[PDB]
């Protein structure tokens, strides 16, 4: 089983770089490419993320796609930029702009031939897939657009396969674009139907864990996409290292998706302390049980007060005991049965992985399908519907080949998505 | 080296 | 003769069992459903499709099928790009999933120059019909799956879907894909000269084309033999509960399911 | 034998890769059929 | 104990096939 | 052009080892022998 | 801070090596390096 | 010859027969290469090759290579045959379609494979060992597979299947009560006898006579492992009343459906305790019927006791067996049905379990496991058709399965029967 | 060699990919024929045979 | 308007299994297995067609 | 005595044989120079005058470039050089060429070294060719070859091994074409034919001799234990000893029913071999296994007609009966109901050796086995479909037509292959 990942857009690339350090420094590769590792448990599943070369060296199974030749030059420039394929980096002259209509119907189709060509060649290379793993943002044009196609294309050439979308939901308090809410609503709808699991990553609470969960005083754009990384190295801790209770990204969709449209998820890592306050808590199972279901700790901004659990995944790494790794969340359920819904009992899957990430003996990464997703598709909904009623920013789309039909279509499907959402959260038996 | 100068200098930058 | 290469099948059958079960498209209209509702959302999607299909972009029709065109780039003397647009029908991985039908293109093939797919518009569907986007999306899923269900519950004889695009017509695990004159004929009208591949023709599984008088039109079927053969075909299909279920009202009686 | 096969092949990749990376055809070192440019 | 003989004398071969399943062509 | 070099343990191999770079057959590396063992 | 001790050992590693041992100290001391599954192992052994 | 074939499939299954077969070289004094240091008292477990080695008649399932990666990589990767120790390549993903329609479909038959390599190796069988969890994916669906193929394969030999059903409160996945009640048709038509080792029970006996206030599966599988050699004892060595596999099932097996067994053992005491108490016959049966001394999280005073089995080890004599029982049957808060007066089945090994050094058990003269059908079994069973409702009430998560390629109607069938069985355990315990 | 005279009395032999790289075969199961001694003759046994 | 959990019951309720693996048809069951195939007549055909036109070149 | 001439024609006949005479000659002890430091080996090997021991090969081959590296091999000193023919061009893939135009110069120097190494012979048992019909000159030479040599040797046995093309992968596109051309002498001239596709031994090799990467030397090694293990029979003294005829009546039971599978057991590497205890009944289970052969053939999908065993080693007929009985009670595996017998048994005291530096580990007892089954006609069927699609409308035929035949041996061949098949189909009816 491998993940092979695609990373879309700047903020994609970007964090698709801090995810292979991370991987890199988990699995002991250099930015070179030597392996280091202390255990060679590291290296017994080392295919999974990397492929080895003829002399040893190992090279991320990734593939670097955007519509700018600046990032890619310098995502290769950066520390661990040695460590990825020429090959794999996909680049085009004219970028898209912030728009849909460049990332996904004119300067998308021209560049999504050698993207395909490189993930099938790598998807070949495979000797058994798990499935694809996409990083993006959807406020962007290039993140957005072309992201979208080349879900769209990747599903249909592989529907059993895996396909974790990684995509970073703008923020009105935090935005920096006018067309975000056009690129999101244009594209989360292609995410609805053509991903298997799309959790989704807000810059907005990733900065608030930055300002009061972390403490830190000059975090940044590298430091939101480590917090994005951590998570994405626990959810398939257990596919890379033996653990007591293992699972894969499939057990994960199944144990969190009951219902087709339901994928969704929320989005937080435990521990995440302060460099002060590390020493003065206690780190265990309990203070991270605590800690993931904390509102302030998640790092999608949808506080669950407001929502319903639909299902929650609990990944702990590090050696532990399996009665404290579940009474905890059994504790959870008792405590927060009106937070937690009736008519699915027992809405907590938890996996076990025996090695921990770098830098602690125990963590863990909480994936929820909460009901309370649906508040940013709401605010992304009223912001659409202002910038549409007057046809806004429409002719720079309109322009390109779109028209209005899919912008309507788009709003149908986030008209659908929430009360698919609503329904189920207010629903009883 | 000319990667290795773009990082020394983002280094004093974040410095 | 009635045995074959002659029973043209239309999607009329496939509307009226719509019609008549408790399926997705009678839970949205409440009951109020019928064939003919059926029908108009069939041929009015196939217009849709064959529209987008006409504006040089791909249509999918979800978990049914992707029609898109396979564009060549040919550099002309100035170095203008002239177009060499090749219709392609491939079934979506879901319905070759489900009906277990092979696809004649491979998939990679069929998606190395097909143009950008989008979804047939629902909305645009239920305003030329007069009925709402919810009401048209529990019809077309409908349609699809007892599309699918023919074959898996009998099938030799031709199924002809009409669509906008062309006729395609199921055999016992495989298909055939014409595309119709009408729609080529307008995608070389409206190309702007770059140039149509005619797609290759196969032969045409039923005497007279697929554009031949189907059962309904022949006399072979009627609205009514299709509903006491649809209840003949559910309880057929039905099987019993292996010990009595309690039921409301106190009746332990089994019940077919 | 499995060790050592290994350890050959990875060997002569290594010879492999020297060349090509040393190779006048790939790194366009050396005119009628071979003319690049003023030095 | 099922060894049905042939009058001619010939030992046939025994049968678990319950019947027929139709696979016919296609109608309601 | 400015890729990088060779890998270090890549380094490591090589000095632990135009020319042909393998010029034996089928036939005659297929093993034949039987070890100290 | 200080590093963190090298500690790569499964929980079943740990049942199988200290199964027949009563104390730790008996029980081999747990080596990083993991042995061979097979002579030649490759994709096919997986099914 | 007079061996039992071990099978282990899903995660649950192959960590358990780590467990059991650590335990049964201990037992029977093999080292982890697979050499010896009247001993073929270990031919029931363990096929001898001329060499001398000693290959167990054991066979590994899962789908996911890392598990039987992980005992390749153990101590005991030189004990274990290369073959019969399959791996498959991804996971059966919590999926009981996954596991028996589009993924174990195509590996039961190396499974049947390599367990008919065994069977031909093999001389004298009495029956397979089946350890697995119906909670899991792989467990459930290529479990259910395995069982139902082995039945037509092997005919009548018997299949005891060792089972870790969702426990009540202590839950790992949220498709665990779909995945036990699909399973549940093999596990009630293709198996002879099946025995719950649901985690809530184990947790709560660890925690409150192990004194242990962190074990984990390492402990919980030594628990089975002890149980399951408690069990076979009597087939591996010498005894006052030998019992076989088939000897205890026909007793057990009151009807073709009635046929799950709770589990028992006894004395499951920590060293620290273990020499604070009179260890005896009497006290060790009393120990038994204790409803938190028990492996499964069902209170059997809840429902009419029909069979206990009880197997007894080590210096148990048969009259303090008698008294005790004549106890248990003086203590009517456990009451057996009116046409089963006997309830009773009784088999005495002269060989006392050996702890597994490092573990948590005490070395004991005597112990006694007991394995009981009561139509108090209907808690556990009517709790997961509850959840079951639930979750079918409104079709959650089952597009996964159907999508993987099983029917809603054999959802409805599944809760349909088990139903039928939730009636005849009541059928059966109600007063003639 | 139709399966429906092919198999009378046996199961279908499964063809499965896994286990393979090319096409499937099949696998043996451990099913015995009931027991059709010659008759007449005595109970004759070479070695220790799993009883039918 | 929808009620999405009604439309969810009867969604899949209705649809049936997919991913299924069925066998390939046996070699030996095909319809020419056994007997000459259908086109070696028309193959003989134009053998015979060729032979006649040298036969007819040679004639004239 | 009993001795056999051993011909090797194309490419894969070649190696083969070359596998084969090595694994002859560790055997007999026989070193590459021809000597022996310090008379089975008369079966294979003959005396003379000069101490060195020449066998009784011949290494036929249309181009020069196998033939040339066998003389500048390791055997250069065993092999005789005049038995090493080789021709000048080959035949290119093309049944025609081999058969018609380069065939015929060099057929006749063929026979004159085959009459020279028979005249040597006085007890010769029989010819033993190694082939492959997806060549051009191991379908076309070797069909006339096996013509010339039955028009005038009589009705001498011939066992020929011929490397069947594969169900699916294909190293060449006119495989069908050569196959089913060839099966005209295939069929009428050779004693008993023997199925050896690679997809089966590579298979056998990935699973149970446990290599990541087979190829054609051990593919040769293992034809080469099961040649050493069929004829080890008239060369070692054995408890059981059956010689060609022996064999080849039971197992041709009508004249057009004489393709065979092979398949032996233990086939195991070194670490899986110490693991097992290879008694007789479980190498006799291990042979019965449909995975277990060197065909990619499936007796489940279809019926036994006769199945011969040759057991080498400490094998035993106590346990030799034993194993005959479980197998004869296991129901998957069905015989045919017109033959109640089926079983040919041979038992050798000799072991299998092992070639130094290969993959086979040594078992003190080992078996293989010789079948003729209705299950033949899948393999035919599978090829002649990839000849009709092929053929539908005459694809690389003019090649054909151009090197010297008449296209109406095409449709010959397919009426002849059809009538294969329907008797395959129709003599596993039940009487
Ligand atoms: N007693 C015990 N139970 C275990 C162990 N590991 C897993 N389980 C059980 O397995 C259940 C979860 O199922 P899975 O994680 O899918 O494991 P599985 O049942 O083998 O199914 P697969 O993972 O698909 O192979 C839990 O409820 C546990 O009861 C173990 O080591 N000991
Ligand atoms: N088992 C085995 N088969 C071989 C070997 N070499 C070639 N073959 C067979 O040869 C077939 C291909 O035919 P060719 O390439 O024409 O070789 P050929 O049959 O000897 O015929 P020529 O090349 O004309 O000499 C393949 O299908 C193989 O089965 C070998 O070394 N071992
Ligand atoms: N977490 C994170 N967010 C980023 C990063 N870079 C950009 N963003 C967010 O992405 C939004 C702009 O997206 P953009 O870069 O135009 O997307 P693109 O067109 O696909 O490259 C901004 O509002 C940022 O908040 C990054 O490195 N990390
Ligand atoms: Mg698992
Ligand atoms: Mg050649
Ligand atoms: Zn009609």
């Amino acid at each position: 089983r491998e993940i092979v990942s695609c990373q879309a857009g700047q903020c994609g690339n970007q964090i698709g770089s801090k995810f292979w350090e991370v991987i890199s420094d988990e699995h002991g590769v250099d930015p070179t490419g030597t392996y280091q590792g202390d255990s060679d448990l590291q290296l017994e599943r080392i295919n999974v993320y990397f492929d080895e070369s003829s002399g040893g060296r190992y090279v991320p199974r990734a593939v670097l796609m955007d519509l700018e030749p600046g990032t890619m030059d310098s995502v290769r420039a950066g520390p661990y930029g040695q460590l990825f394929r020429p090959d794999n980096f996909i680049f085009g002259q004219s970028g898209a702009g912030n728009n849909w209509a460049k990332g996904h119907y004119t300067e998308g189709a021209e560049l999504i031939d050698s993207v395909l060509d490189v993930c099938r060649k790598e998807a070949e290379s495979c000797d058994c897939l798990q499935g694809f793993q996409l990083s993006h943002s959807l406020g962007g044009g290039t993140g957005s657009g072309m992201g979208t196609l080349l879900i769209s294309k990747l599903r249909e050439e592989y529907p059993d396969r895996i396909m974790m979308t990684f995509s970073v939901i703008p923020s009105p308090r935090v935005s920096d674009t006018v067309v975000e809410p056009y690129n999101t609503t244009l594209s989360v709808h292609q995410l609805v139907e053509n991903s298997d699991e799309s959790m989704c990553i807000d810059n907005e609470a990733l900065y608030d864990i930055c300002f009061r969960t972390l403490k830190l005083t000059t975090p940044t754009f590298g430091d939101l996409n480590h917090l994005v990384a951590a998570v994405m190295s626990g959810v398939t801790c257990c596919l890379r290292f033996p653990g007591q209770l293992n699972s894969d990204l499939r057990k994960l969709a199944v144990n969190l998706v009951p219902f087709p449209r339901l994928h969704f998820f929320m989005m937080g890592f435990a521990p995440l302390t302060s460099r002060g306050s590390q020493q003065y808590r206690g780190l265990s199972v309990a203070e991270l049980t605590q800690q993931m279901f904390d509102a302030k700790n998640m790092m999608q901004a949808a506080d669950p007060r407001h929502g319903r659990y639909l299902t929650a995944s609990a990944l702990f790494r590090g050696r532990m005991s399996t009665k404290e790794v579940d009474e905890q969340m059994l504790n959870v359920q008792n405590k927060n049965s009106s937070y937690f819904i009736e008519w699915i009992p027992n809405n907590i899957k938890s996996s076990i992985c025996d090695i921990p990430p770098k830098g602690l003996k125990m963590s863990v990464t909480f994936i929820g399908n909460n009901t309370c997703i649906q508040e940013m598709f709401r605010r992304v909904g009223e912001q659409f519907t202002g910038m549409f009623r007057r046809k806004a920013f429409l002719h720079w789309y309109t322009g390109e080949g779109m028209d209005e039909m899919e912008f309507t279509e788009a709003e149908s499907n986030m008209n659908d998505l929430v009360s698919e959402y609503q329904q189920y959260q207010d629903a009883t038996v | 080296n000319t990667k290795t100068k773009k990082q020394l200098f983002m280094l004093q930058r974040a410095e | 003769s009635c045995s074959g290469r002659v029973c043209r099948g239309c999607y009329g059958e496939i509307a009226e069992v719509v019609s008549h079960m408790n399926g997705v498209y009678m839970l949205q209209t409440k009951g109020q459903g019928t064939a003919h509702q059926l029908n108009a959302i069939w041929r009015v999607l196939g217009e849709q499709l064959e529209e987008m299909l006409i504006k040089k972009r791909s249509g999918i029709v979800l978990d049914f099928l992707h029609a898109s065109i396979k564009v060549q780039r040919i550099k002309r003397f100035d170095n203008s790009i002239a177009l060499k647009l090749k219709p392609q029908f491939v079934l979506v991985p879901d319905f070759t999933s489900k009906f277990h039908l092979k696809n004649v293109l491979e998939m990679q093939d069929a998606h190395y120059h097909a143009t950008v797919p989008n979804t047939v518009s629902y909305i645009t569907i239920a305003s030329i019909v007069g009925t709402d986007r919810f009401v048209v999306e529990a019809a077309v899923k409908d349609s699809v799956r007892e599309i699918g269900k023919y074959l898996q519950r009998n099938a030799a004889s031709t199924l002809t879907i009409d669509i906008g695009v062309g006729f395609v017509e199921f055999k016992d695990r495989t298909y055939r894909m014409k595309w119709s004159p009408e729609f080529l004929a307008r995608m070389k009208a409206s190309v702007g000269t770059d140039g149509v591949v005619t797609p290759y023709d196969p032969p045409s599984r039923t005497i007279g084309g697929p554009t031949a008088p189907c059962r309904f039109q022949k006399g072979c079927t009627s609205e009514n033999l299709l509903q006491t053969q649809v209840r003949d075909t559910m309880l057929a299909e039905s099987r019993l509960t292996a010990a009595e279920l309690n039921d409301g009202m106190g009746g332990s009686s089994y019940r077919r399911t | 034998e499995a060790v050592r096969a290994k350890e050959v092949d990875t060997l002569l990749s290594l010879q492999e890769m020297a060349y090509q990376m040393d190779s006048d055809f790939l790194n366009e070192r050396e005119k009628a059929e071979r003319y690049k440019g003023m030095s | 104990v099922k060894k049905d003989y042939s009058p001619i004398g010939t030992l046939k071969a025994n049968s678990s096939i319950v019947g027929r399943r139709h696979a016919r062509k296609p109608r309601f | 052009s400015n890729t990088g070099g060779f890998n270090a343990s890549q380094l490591q191999k090589l000095r632990e080892g135009p020319r042909f770079l393998t010029l034996q057959t089928t036939n005659q590396a297929i093993p034949r022998t039987f070890d100290d063992g | 801070l200080l590093r963190l001790a090298p500690a790569y050992e499964s929980t079943c590693h740990y049942q199988l090596r200290t199964g027949r041992f009563y104390t730790e100290d008996a029980a081999p001391p747990h080596e990083m390096t993991l042995p061979d599954k097979g002579v030649t192992w490759g994709k096919s052994r997986y099914y | 010859m007079r061996e039992a074939i071990c099978i282990h499939i899903g995660q649950a299954g192959c960590q358990v027969g780590n467990a059991c077969w650590e335990l049964f070289c201990l037992e029977h004094g093999i080292q982890p290469d697979g050499s010896m240091p009247e001993d073929d008292a270990f031919n029931t477990f363990f096929s001898e090759t001329g060499a001398g080695k000693h290959v167990p008649r054991c066979l590994f399932l899962d789908l996911e290579p890392t598990v039987v990666d992980e005992v390749r990589t153990g101590t005991y990767r030189q004990l274990f045959n290369p073959e019969q120790l399959v791996s498959g390549k991804e996971d059966a993903a919590n999926n009981y379609a996954r596991g028996h329609y589009t993924i174990g479909k195509e590996i039961v038959d190396l499974a049947l494979d390599r367990i008919r390599k065994l069977a031909d190796n093999c001389t004298g069988l009495q029956g397979f060992m089946v350890f697995h969890a119906v909670g899991g994916g792989t467990g459930s669906g290529l479990g259910a597979l395995l069982l139902e193929r082995l039945s037509v394969d092997y005919g009548k030999k018997s299949k005891l299947g060792y089972t870790v059903y969702p426990s009540p409160q202590v839950s790992t996945a949220v498709v665990e009560p779909y995945n036990c009640v699909l399973s549940t048709h093999s596990l009630l038509e293709h198996t002879d006898v099946a025995t719950m080792l649901d985690n809530e029970a184990i947790y709560d006996l660890t925690r409150r006579s192990l004194d242990i206030e962190r074990p984990s599966y390492t402990n919980v599988n030594r628990l089975i492992g002890q149980v399951v050699s408690s069990l076979t004892a009597s087939l591996r060595f010498d005894g006052a009343l030998n019992v076989d596999l088939t000897e205890f099932q026909t007793n057990l097996v009151p009807y073709p459906r009635i046929h799950f067994v709770l589990t028992s053992y006894a004395p499951v005491v920590s060293a620290e305790k273990a020499y604070h108490e009179q260890l005896s016959v009497a006290d060790i049966t009393n120990s038994v019927f204790e409803p938190a001394g028990m492996l499964t999280k069902c209170d059997p005073r809840h429902g009419k006791y029909m069979s206990c089995c009880l197997m007894y080890r080590g210096d148990v004599v048969p009259k303090d067996v008698n008294a005790a029982i004549a106890t248990i049957k003086t203590k009517r808060t456990i009451q057996f049905v009116d046409w089963c007066p006997t309830g009773f089945k009784c088999g005495i090994n002269y060989q006392p379990p050996t702890v597994v050094p490092g573990g948590d058990l005490a070395k004991v003269q005597r112990a006694v496991c007991m394995i009981a059908n009561s139509t108090a079994i209907a808690e556990v069973f009517a709790r997961i058709d509850h959840k079951f409702d639930l979750m079918y009430s409104k079709r959650a998560f089952v597009h996964w399965y159907v999508g993987e390629g099983m029917e809603e109607g054999e959802f409805s069938e599944a809760r349909e029967d088990l139903a039928a069985l939730e009636k005849d355990y009541e059928e059966v315990g109600a007063e003639s | 060699f139709a399966p429906e005279e092919l198999y009378k009395n046996c199961p279908p032999p499964v063809l499965c990919q896994p286990g393979y790289d090319f096409t499937p075969i099949s696998y043996n199961t451990f099913l015995l024929n009931p027991q059709d001694p010659p008759h007449g003759v005595r109970s004759v046994q070479s070695n220790f045979m799993h009883s039918k | 308007t929808k009620n999405f959990v009604a439309s969810n019951i009867v969604e899949i309720s209705n649809m049936v299994p997919k991913r299924r693996k069925m066998q390939a048809p046996l070699p030996t069951s095909r319809k020419s297995f056994g007997e000459t195939p259908a086109y070696i007549p028309r193959v003989k055909r134009e053998i015979s067609e060729e032979k006649a036109f040298l036969e007819s070149l040679q004639e004239a």
